[PDB]
């Protein structure tokens, strides 16, 4: 339903994310179905990744990966009070997959740390 | 399971060099070290050495360091978890002191601290 | 270099305990001890590995112990077939067995 | 599979929820597929909502929203020991979407509270 | 994407799991779609079960069910250092559904225990 939360696309990153304010087989029958499958393929594209980082059911999950300053050497105040999610994404878009892999191993090892912890 | 059938109990005289076979079955020959151990009649049971049918890595005792040649040819797949390998071992400057029954045994597990431990033994081969 | 008991024996219903000790080069706190049932001149049998672990199929009567200076093999509730010789190992994760002198038993 | 847990539909709310005791493209080929897509569209209808309330993987999640007595001014003993889930739903069906929105903001703010907590 | 993590299929169980090191309606149009639906039917086959055991977003979740030695009377050292996930599965494949049901009731009761705990 309401997956269009773009309402704060021109606002600063910290102002938007941190503190909100029966078919018939014809060309509308197979069109409307592929549009229904194409939507949930992509909802599971991300909810699977959110599960691989220990972030299932979380909009703001903190991680265990320090910030490599080579990704972006910019201050908290010149990110969350100056940039917008649309343009920050573009600036950090190149390293987006390195962080994903690295998030994945931080959660996998965290899964076995609690495994050694609950063994006592 | 698994069974390690050995070679024949043939005898030779000093100065020679005999090879002892060990044909495995019922288990993955690559997954466990093969281990030979000698029971000399005038000594205590002496561990000779294990080799890795996978890594090809060997480790002998310092009493057989430059005197024993241990090898294995590749395994023949039988099913998903069954193979058939062959294990070979010789002795260099052989004498009559090395008289006794020779055994081959596969390793215990394939991980941990007791990896190569001679768990499943063969039939032994009488020398003299 | 690894010495054990000279010899022990018991009767059907009681228990024994085979010693196993040596110098600091072979014994003990920094090494794993294994116990083998070995009829002389025949195919042996693993019974105990890394101190107190029982091999597969081994009856729960066999028990292993290891103080900082020696390792024991308790054979509770003897049976006729337990009349053999026994030897202990001394190994690490990457090494080879250093067997013992030998200990025989009977009922 | 076993999504038919209606076995206690005529039982009291507290007795039921609190303490249980290769196709061919023809008219059975496109029928059986739409029935397969129509099932998981709806499983993700709810599992997404369960994720937007901090309730992923929970059958009984407690929330942070006090009960507005204008929704139902009835006692715990005249709900979970007298009514059944089928008829309670109908009585409170009108405010069902107000509570959803309100659940959503309680979890979103709870996501940033722990964000301020883990920043120390 | 990378659902092929079979890379350690011939390794021991403890070495693998505990410490890693626009269509056209034709025969490629309906083939490619059913292959897309058949994939996410099965991803939700398991992620639903993972939700019914209190294991959403977890690769290694500890449970509250003691090991019935009639399932397998084998040691930790002769499982995670000797067997491989492929053959362990086959050995314990018969009781695989008894454990599932039993996992399900352990989590359901755990959901109401915390319900009685958060009521104070
Ligand atoms: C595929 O299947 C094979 C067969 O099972 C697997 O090979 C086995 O892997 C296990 C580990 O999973 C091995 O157990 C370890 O054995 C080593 C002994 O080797 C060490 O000592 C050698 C002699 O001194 C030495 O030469 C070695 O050093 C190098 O040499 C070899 C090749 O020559 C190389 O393979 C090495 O990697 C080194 O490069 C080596 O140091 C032993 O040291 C280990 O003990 C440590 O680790 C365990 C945990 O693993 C820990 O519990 C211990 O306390 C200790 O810290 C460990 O016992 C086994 O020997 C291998 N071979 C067999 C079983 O025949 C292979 O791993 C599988 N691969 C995959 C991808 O599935």
């Amino acid at each position: 339903v309401f997956l269009g939360f773009l309402g704060a696309a021109g606002s600063t990153m910290g102002a938007a994310s941190n503190t909100l304010t029966m078919l018939q087989l014809g060309v509308w029958g197979f069109k409307q179905l592929q549009a229904r499958v194409l939507a949930i393929e992509r909802y599971l594209e991300v909810q699977q990744l959110l599960g691989m980082w220990g972030c299932s059911g979380k909009l703001i999950c903190c991680t265990n990966v320090p910030w490599n300053s080579s990704w972006s050497n910019k201050t908290y105040n010149e990110i969350w009070d100056n940039m917008t999610w649309m343009q920050w994404d573009r600036e950090i878009g190149n390293y987006t997959d390195t962080i994903y892999k690295l998030l994945e191993v931080s959660q996998f090892q965290q899964e076995i740390n609690e495994k050694d912890l609950l063994a006592l | 399971q698994g069974q390690l059938v050995q070679s024949g109990a043939t005898t030779t005289k000093p100065g020679s060099s005999v090879k002892i076979s060990c044909k495995t079955s019922g288990y993955r020959f690559n997954f466990y070290h093969i281990n030979w151990i000698r029971q000399t009649a005038g000594r205590g049971p002496e561990w000779m050495g294990w080799i890795s049918p996978y890594s090809g890595d060997k480790n002998l005792a310092p009493a057989f360091q430059d005197r024993v040649n241990m090898t294995t040819d590749t395994e023949v797949p039988v099913t998903s978890f069954t193979s058939t390998g062959a294990a070979y071992m010789e002795i260099r400057n052989l004498t009559s002191d090395d008289t006794g029954t020779y055994f081959c045994a596969k390793g215990l597990l394939r991980d941990g601290s007791s990896t190569w431990l001679p768990y499943l033994w063969g039939q032994g081969t009488l020398l003299t | 270099v690894l010495t054990q008991s000279a010899s022990v024996s018991g009767s059907l219903g009681q228990s024994v305990t085979i010693s196993c000790t040596g110098p600091n080069s072979v014994c003990c706190s920094h090494k794993s001890i294994s116990w083998y049932q070995w009829p002389p001149g025949r195919a042996p049998t693993l019974i105990i590995y890394e101190d107190n672990e029982r091999a597969p199929g081994i009856s729960p009567r066999f028990s292993g112990y290891k103080s900082y200076w020696s390792a024991y093999l308790t054979i509770s509730d003897l049976r006729p077939e337990d009349e053999t010789t026994y030897y202990c190992c001394s190994y690490t994760h990457n090494s080879g067995c250093v067997f013992g002198t030998g200990t025989k038993v009977s009922v």
